[PDB]
């Protein structure tokens, strides 16, 4: 019937004018009749709206010739263990002018790095989509209290994505020609990848013959991990969701079955470390 | 909380094009690999006695066309991504777009591949009177 992908999270009670609605579903009911929509003389377009559009619910099950698929099998992931980077994101929630969606706040990786982003969302307007800071708050509850100070320490996304590319490049350039993000319950990590990942056919580096792992919007060029200085996007990453391998219960309980050297520090990087560690113990140990 | 805009039949294509470096190319390739066109567009009822111009303030379909809400026919509006104009603004959102009936099964693909004549206001190859 309907999906939550691109849900309108605004608090506006009415739908959109037929010329402005992205979809038939989003047109206001007043224009709907006889199976379709009508233009109503005297009923104007809305020239000031800002409607937050949710990025929760992507489905990367495309099958398009020459485009690699992002999600890989366990067997393929094992061959690429040196490319494994655990990844976890802690979110904040849209508030005030919008409600109903999760925005990236703290991005953590198995390298130990946490990056903090300004709460940023995709706001439809009469003229475009405005990728912009939005009102947000951490979820309530003692287990989320550590996110409170991060609400004022975020970097703009144009800075955050450069730092992600640099970190991945520094970590992986002598380990692999790719990255495999190792995830646990991947939905929100996939949402967060919309902010720093692009895809397309396989490409090569501007400066050598390796496969491209990075893309620059400044020049519309591609680079491998050795030549990506200043690049802003991760290009054609791979990924796998460890939760799907048959575990029950939370990440920590399964990680702790095999490992006593990663106490839970309750931060995105620690979840990312535990996820990669669990995967490694499951596939390579005993 | 919130109000859905989309249907499941569009999840795959919209996710693919929302992540693509080149969204127009991704949509073209998606179709060439057998994917179904984006559905859930805003199709209008009208009198089919209009001017036939491509992009208009109210529905203007002639008998060879259908009228659609403009944002719903724009890949960049549908995927909530950047537009390719210099200033990043859309020429379809806020207008109605007339689509030849022979192409009305895929309005988004039609607008991606076609060009409006700035002299006569009709689509090149689908009404332009200039030659
Ligand atoms: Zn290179
Ligand atoms: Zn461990
Ligand atoms: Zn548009
Ligand atoms: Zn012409």
């Amino acid at each position: 019937n309907v999906t939550g992908l691109f849900k309108d999270c605004s608090k506006v009670i009415t739908g959109l004018h037929p010329t402005q609605a992205p979809t038939h579903l989003s047109v206001d009911t007043k224009f709907k009749t006889e199976g379709l929509c009508v233009d109503i003389p005297g009923i104007p377009k809305d020239m000031t709206y800002r409607r937050l559009i949710s990025m929760m619910g992507f489905k990367m099950n495309y099958q398009v010739n020459g485009y690699p698929n992002m999600f890989i099998t366990r067997e393929e992931a094992i061959r690429h263990v040196r490319a494994w980077i655990g990844f976890d994101v802690e979110g904040c929630h849209a508030t005030r002018e919008a409600v109903g969606t999760n925005l990236p706040l703290q991005l953590g990786f198995s390298t130990g790095v946490n990056l903090v982003a300004v709460p940023t969302g995709y706001v439809d307007t009469p003229n475009n989509t405005d990728f912009s800071r939005v009102s947000a708050k951490p979820p309530p509850g003692d287990q989320f209290k550590h996110l409170i100070p991060l609400m004022y320490k975020g970097l703009p996304w144009n800075v955050v994505r450069i730092k992600i590319v640099q970190m991945l490049s520094d970590t992986l350039k002598n380990l692999s020609d790719r990255v495999v993000f190792v995830l646990w319950a991947h939905g929100f990590e996939l949402t967060s990848m919309k902010y720093f990942v692009k895809i397309g056919p396989e490409r090569t580096c501007c400066l050598c013959d390796r496969r491209a792992t990075c893309f620059s919007t400044a020049s519309d060029t591609y680079a491998c991990w050795h030549h990506s200085i200043g690049f802003d996007y991760v290009y054609n990453p791979f990924m796998i969701d460890v939760q799907q391998w048959g575990f029950t219960g939370n990440l920590q309980s399964n990680h702790d079955l095999y490992c006593q050297v990663h106490g839970n520090a309750h931060v995105a990087s620690c979840d990312a470390i535990m996820t990669r560690c669990l995967a490694v113990h499951e596939c390579f140990v005993k | 909380a919130g109000n859905a805009t989309e249907v499941p039949a569009n999840s795959t294509v919209l996710s693919f094009c929302a992540f693509a470096v080149d969204a127009a190319k991704a949509y073209k390739d998606y179709l060439a690999s057998g994917g179904q066109p984006i559905t859930n567009c805003v199709k209008m009822l009208c009198t089919h006695t209009g001017t036939g111009q491509a992009i208009t303030v109210t529905p203007e379909a002639n008998m060879d066309q259908e009228s659609f809400g403009g944002a719903s026919c724009c890949l960049y509006c549908r995927c909530h991504i950047d537009h390719p104009n210099p200033k990043g603004f859309c020429d379809l959102k806020g207008k109605y777009v007339q689509i030849p009936t022979t192409c009305a099964n895929d309005p988004v693909g039609f607008t991606l591949k076609n060009t409006v004549c700035t002299v006569c206001g009709m689509w090149k190859g689908y009404g332009c009177s200039c030659d």
